[PDB]
RNA sequence: CAAGGAACUCUGCAAAUUAACCCCGUAAGUUAGCGAGAAGGGGUGCUUAUGUAAAAGUAAGCCGCAGUGAAGAACGAGGGG
RNA sequence: AGCGAAAUUCCUAGUCGGGUAAAUUCCGUCCCGCUUGAAUGGUGUAACCAUCUCUUGACUGUCUCGGCUAUAGACUCGGUG
RNA sequence: ACCUCGAUGUCGACUCAUCUCAUCCUCGAGCUGAAGCAGGUUCGAAGGGUUCGGCUGUUCGCCGAUUAAAGAGAUACGUGAGUUGGGUUCAAACCGUCGUGAGACAGGUUGGUCCCUAUCUAUUGUGCCCGUAGGAAGAUUGAAGAGUGUUGCUUCUAGUACGAGAGGACCGAAGCGAGGACACCUCUUAUGCUCCAGUUGUAGCGCCAGCUGCACCGCUGGGUAGUAACGUGUCUAUUAGAUAAACGCUGAAAGCAUCUAAGUGUGAAACUAUCUCAAAGAUUAAUCUUCCCAUUUCGCAAGAAAGUAAGAGCCGUCAAAGACGAUGACGUUGAUAGGUUACAGGUGUAAGCAUAGUGAUAUGUUGAGCUGAGUAAUACUAAUUGCUCGAGGACU
């Protein structure tokens, strides 16, 4: 009657899991829509903008987007294995930590990461 | 504060009847034969069967 | 009324989003099938009830007296045995599981063991206001607040019985209400429950019929996810 | 209440690990407190377990936590644990020492531990 | 999460650079105000060309918040300035445009025009 | 210590910002001495070369979220008794 | 003469203007100054003050609102007391 | 001027509140000079709630913006062996005024020491002993109790009822909130002193490289488990009974009338329950189930000498627990703790080597290396082969 309890909560988030669960590191940029539901169909809105985080295990994972609309920068957190969200990685970037929190404080041209990565 | 009753003889022994001591629990080496203190390395460092200390 | 109880073992906690767009925090709780040790009948007893017995265990582990019983009985040896009021309608000796006691989505209760906190304050244990930080201050900062009622003959004298002051905190039964039933897994004996569930990770968890809502079902249905492998 | 001790610090501890672990490889046994001793037995298995494949990597490793002693340096007990210590503990899967309680000492009544490599 | 004397922007035309919150409007002790809500404030920084006048009290609404607020599908939207626009009795409001993005949490509680007059919902 | 930033309190009490060196710039008033380190800003790491008695500096390149990378270094403006 | 609701004004939180969303405090002015006033000096005054008083920028756990961590205590054991 | 001058600390503020009703809001009703909406007055009702600021030491007070409301009092004008000392009221100094003067002013202003380790009782928690009449291990009923009880906005009903119009419902239903409460860490944050990485100075490992000590954990960026809210789940319903104010039906005394005298109803956030928690020391000590006692002799029987079991304790490893006790798991017939192995999460490509560059440095091996607590297996180590207590239930 032995109870391993995280293969259990493994179990539960398989239910809902996705299968391609593209890869991306901090500094990437990518392009997520966001499929709104109003009272009819749907309006994929893209969100296009640059990663700085990706935490999480299963069910669970998050990633931060940042994005920069008529000189305000704004930032959102979206729920990788959530339905009706898409992402779709545009270019890799390099960078030297896993939470670049630098991004939100320079800005400009001191705010673009340099491409390639391993 | 202090105290402006002074407290009897008796009120002293009532508060001290909960400061008796215990008897701890003693066992008998099996090598020896001399009374040591349970779960404990006996005076001649033999533990069980094994050798854990030169003889005091 | 016609309640209905089972018992398990809470093992964490996870989140599922669903359908109509709902990110559901959700708890885990691993519910063994239960049996049915005894049942007892209003008019032999004064009242109604039925004790099951869970969360088995070997007989070497056991104790003579209720090993006994268990042999006398004709049961599974189980070292946990707890009853609920007004559970009626099941037979001595019967596996019951959750799947025969609730639906898919109907509102539950639960029942469990806070997590102990040992000796909190006043403050951590009542939810009263911390003293000034500057502007000059004295030795009580995390003071519990004046117990003062009346000073003089005339008038209490005295701190009222059922004070709000420091002491033991956690370790206590608590009720949380209105949770609805989310998913059963009837491979791995595992029920879905919605919101949080009090004690630690690994206690003992009671479940059973909401007194609010006691027929009420409010549906829920999980999201099938429409992604495909890389093209 | 002030002017009080430094106290017993993080830093504090992670040194009596290090004496107390240097100490138990060069001679074999400590006799110390308890409480002291069931936490240095986690460094000394860390250690030897480390310890086991004798590359240059793990020596710098150890000298992160070996200090010197007086039977030893702290080069000539990297060359007692890597070639004669160690290498006895080859195929034990784990539990290379024991901790034993003695009598309590007659100024402190506090419980004493000899400390030792289990061969 | 802006609260009682908070200093912040107006994002729409009128002459206002800088506005101080009074009251978080809507009940009593109301802690705090989300994106959405509606405040009293007054026109502490102000322009010569503005409708409005250095001293004025008025009624505003959020639309942007530093600290931010989660969505039901588990999004936690945050912006870097918290932001509010000028509105009129009507909910309507008192600029002619809305400058940078505003959140979706407008749409819930009326305000419709502020969401038709900006530059892109959030 | 997230968001707010004196809403606290008799009072910004206390705490917090600045802080070293070098390069710009510095008002009203005045007994013409001051005000004044006014206010407000910028640079500081490592390597190569040029510079010198030594420098300081200058040019190019490299790394980090941050370069008197830690310690020690002035918070300021205005009116009145 | 000068100054004047003043370290002086009882009535008085005097009238008016400025500062604030709102100002018994503050600044200017008005003058029935109960009881200001010229070496127990009167009126101004640049610089200075661990002086008093008011507004303000940055700044912050002072506060909305409390939370976490590490030591020394407190707490347990042995000794003195 | 009765208690207190061999001392009863006196204003305001902070914290904690409790009680009364002469009720501010919510709840029910009568009258209205009550068309509707919004009001006025009276009656019943104390369950809950009753805001933040500017000036002043202020209570008070005026003003600003909200709210359903910003109630009146008492409790040594509650509360300094709980905090503060702004005010009053010590010594210092000045102004106005009085005095010839030293000095004085409920006139003004600047500054100015607030002690105590809790004995009894009261209270919040947690234990030992004994009782409950054989002992022990479990599961219960519930006498007496404690906790919560607040309310707003929008839509529909319905622009319907009413009203020339303007305006605008009662009743009922749904959705979304503010405050308060309980629990939890999936998400967002804060912390995370034997975690990862970057990095400065200095002293060491004989030197380079690489590490260690110290400098707030040296500083900085992240961060496992845990602890928390600023976070997210739930509650703040509903129903029944007996009623207050009020309205009754049928009905006489008093051929009419009349809610009342008989009989029979309706009726509020108040009361008794329904909801949550604890509870047989409830000595009035309750109920049920299971297990273990049922010796040989002597005499004296709720007698002796030995002699018989369930269980419990001492000791050890511990943490779902915890100041210490206790609670809970295990003690070799074992996965309780450490170690080992594998993995998760976190950090972010380790040391060394090779290439390129004159060098700082970059590239490849390399999503590499490291890792406190996390997940699970594995007796390798520590939980020894030990000691003590413990039963025949009087009779009616
Ligand atoms: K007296
Ligand atoms: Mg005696
Ligand atoms: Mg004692
Ligand atoms: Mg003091
Ligand atoms: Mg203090
Ligand atoms: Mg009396
Ligand atoms: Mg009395
Ligand atoms: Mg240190
Ligand atoms: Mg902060
Ligand atoms: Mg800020
Ligand atoms: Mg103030
Ligand atoms: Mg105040
Ligand atoms: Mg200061
Ligand atoms: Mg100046
Ligand atoms: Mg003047
Ligand atoms: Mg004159
Ligand atoms: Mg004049
Ligand atoms: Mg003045
Ligand atoms: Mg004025
Ligand atoms: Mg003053
Ligand atoms: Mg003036
Ligand atoms: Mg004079
Ligand atoms: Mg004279
Ligand atoms: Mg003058
Ligand atoms: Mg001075
Ligand atoms: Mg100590
Ligand atoms: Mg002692
Ligand atoms: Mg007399
Ligand atoms: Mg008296
Ligand atoms: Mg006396
Ligand atoms: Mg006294
Ligand atoms: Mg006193
Ligand atoms: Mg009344
Ligand atoms: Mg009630
Ligand atoms: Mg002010
Ligand atoms: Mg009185
Ligand atoms: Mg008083
Ligand atoms: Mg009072
Ligand atoms: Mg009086
Ligand atoms: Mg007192
Ligand atoms: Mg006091
Ligand atoms: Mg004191
Ligand atoms: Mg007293
Ligand atoms: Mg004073
Ligand atoms: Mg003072
Ligand atoms: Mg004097
Ligand atoms: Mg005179
Ligand atoms: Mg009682
Ligand atoms: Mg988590
Ligand atoms: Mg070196
Ligand atoms: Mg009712
Ligand atoms: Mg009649
Ligand atoms: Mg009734
Ligand atoms: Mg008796
Ligand atoms: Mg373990
Ligand atoms: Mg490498
Ligand atoms: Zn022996």
């Amino acid at each position: 009657k032995k109870i391993n309890k995280q293969a259990l909560i493994d179990l539960v988030e398989q239910k809902q899991l996705k299968a391609y669960v593209p890869e991306f590191s901090a500094g990437d940029e990518v392009n997520v829509a966001i499929k709104l539901k109003e009272k009819e169909k749907v309006r994929i809105q893209n969100f296009t903008g640059t990663v700085l985080r990706r935490r999480g295990k299963g069910i669970s994972e998050t990633f931060i987007v940042r994005k920069t609309t008529d000189g305000i920068p704004i930032e959102k957190n979206f729920q990788i294995h959530n339905p009706n969200i898409s992402i779709e990685l545009k270019r890799r970037g390099k960078v030297r930590r896993a939470y670049i929190s630098y991004m939100r404080e320079r800005s400009g041209k001191a705010a673009k990461i340099k491409e390639r990565k391993q | 504060a202090v105290q402006q009753r002074r407290s009897s003889k008796h009120r002293r022994d009532k508060r001290r009847s909960h400061d008796a001591l215990t008897a701890q629990a003693l066992s008998v080496c099996q090598k020896c034969g001399k009374k040591k203190l349970f779960h404990r390395v006996c005076s001649c460092g033999m533990y069980g069967d094994l050798r854990v200390k030169k003889a005091y | 009324m016609e309640i209905r109880g089972i018992f398990g073992v809470k093992v964490g906690m996870s989140q599922v989003f669903t359908t109509n767009n709902e990110r559901l925090p959700i708890t885990v709780i691993y519910c063994e099938p239960n049996q049915v040790a005894g049942v007892k009948t209003e008019a032999k007893d004064k009242y109604s009830a039925t004790l099951l017995s869970f969360d088995t265990v070997e007989n070497k582990k056991l104790n003579k007296p209720q090993q006994g019983f268990f042999e006398k009985n004709n049961l599974k040896p189980t070292k946990h045995l707890q009853e609920i009021r007004n559970m009626t309608g099941f037979e001595m000796g019967q596996q019951i599981t959750p799947q025969n006691l609730f639906q898919v989505g109907e509102y539950v209760d639960v029942s469990a063991i806070s997590k102990g906190r040992g000796f909190t304050g006043a403050i951590k244990r009542w939810n009263f206001k911390i003293g000034p930080l500057g502007h000059g201050a004295g030795y009580p900062h995390r003071f519990q607040g004046s117990v003062q009622a009346g000073r003089g003959g005339a008038s209490a004298q005295r701190v009222f019985k059922g004070k709000k002051m420091s002491g033991h905190y956690g370790h206590e039964k608590v009720t949380v209400q209105n949770l609805r039933i989310v998913g059963f897994d009837e491979a791995n004996m595992l029920v879905l429950v919605s919101g949080a569930i009090a004690g630690p990770e690994g206690g003992v968890v009671l479940i059973r019929t909401a007194k609010k809502k006691p027929g009420v079902v409010k549906p829920i249905e999980l999201a099938v996810q429409t992604e495909k492998a890389p093209e | 209440s002030y002017i009080n001790k430094p106290g017993k610090t993080s830093a504090w501890r992670v040194m009596t690990v290090r004496q107390q672990v240097s100490a138990v490889l060069a001679y074999g046994k400590i006799e110390t407190t308890l409480k002291k001793a069931k936490n240095t037995q986690k460094r000394l298995d860390k250690l030897i377990t480390l310890a086991k494949v004798d590359n240059f990597n793990n020596r710098r490793q150890v000298k992160k936590w070996l200090l010197n002693t007086n039977l030893f340096d702290v080069d000539q007990l990297m060359d007692h644990l890597f070639s004669k210590v160690a290498p006895k503990y080859e195929k034990t899967p784990g539990g290379y020492s024991r901790v034993l309680k003695l009598g309590p000492r007659r100024g402190d009544a506090t419980e004493m531990a000899i400390l030792q490599l289990t061969d | 999460m802006v609260s009682f004397m908070t200093r912040l922007n107006v994002a729409d035309n009128t002459g206002a650079k800088q506005v101080g919150i009074i009251k978080v409007l809507g009940s009593t002790r109301k802690r705090y105000a989300f994106l959405g809500d509606v405040v009293v404030v007054s026109v502490k920084d102000a322009i010569p060309s503005g409708m409005v006048k250095k001293g004025q009290v008025l009624r505003a609404v959020i639309v942007r918040t530093k600290k931010g607020q989660q969505r039901k599908d588990g999004t936690h939207l945050k912006f870097d300035d918290n932001a509010c626009v000028l509105i009129k009795e009507d909910k309507s409001p008192r600029g002619t445009r809305i400058f940078g993005p505003v959140a979706r949490e407008l749409r819930e509680r009326g305000y419709n025009k502020i969401l038709s007059l900006a530059v892109e919902v959030v």
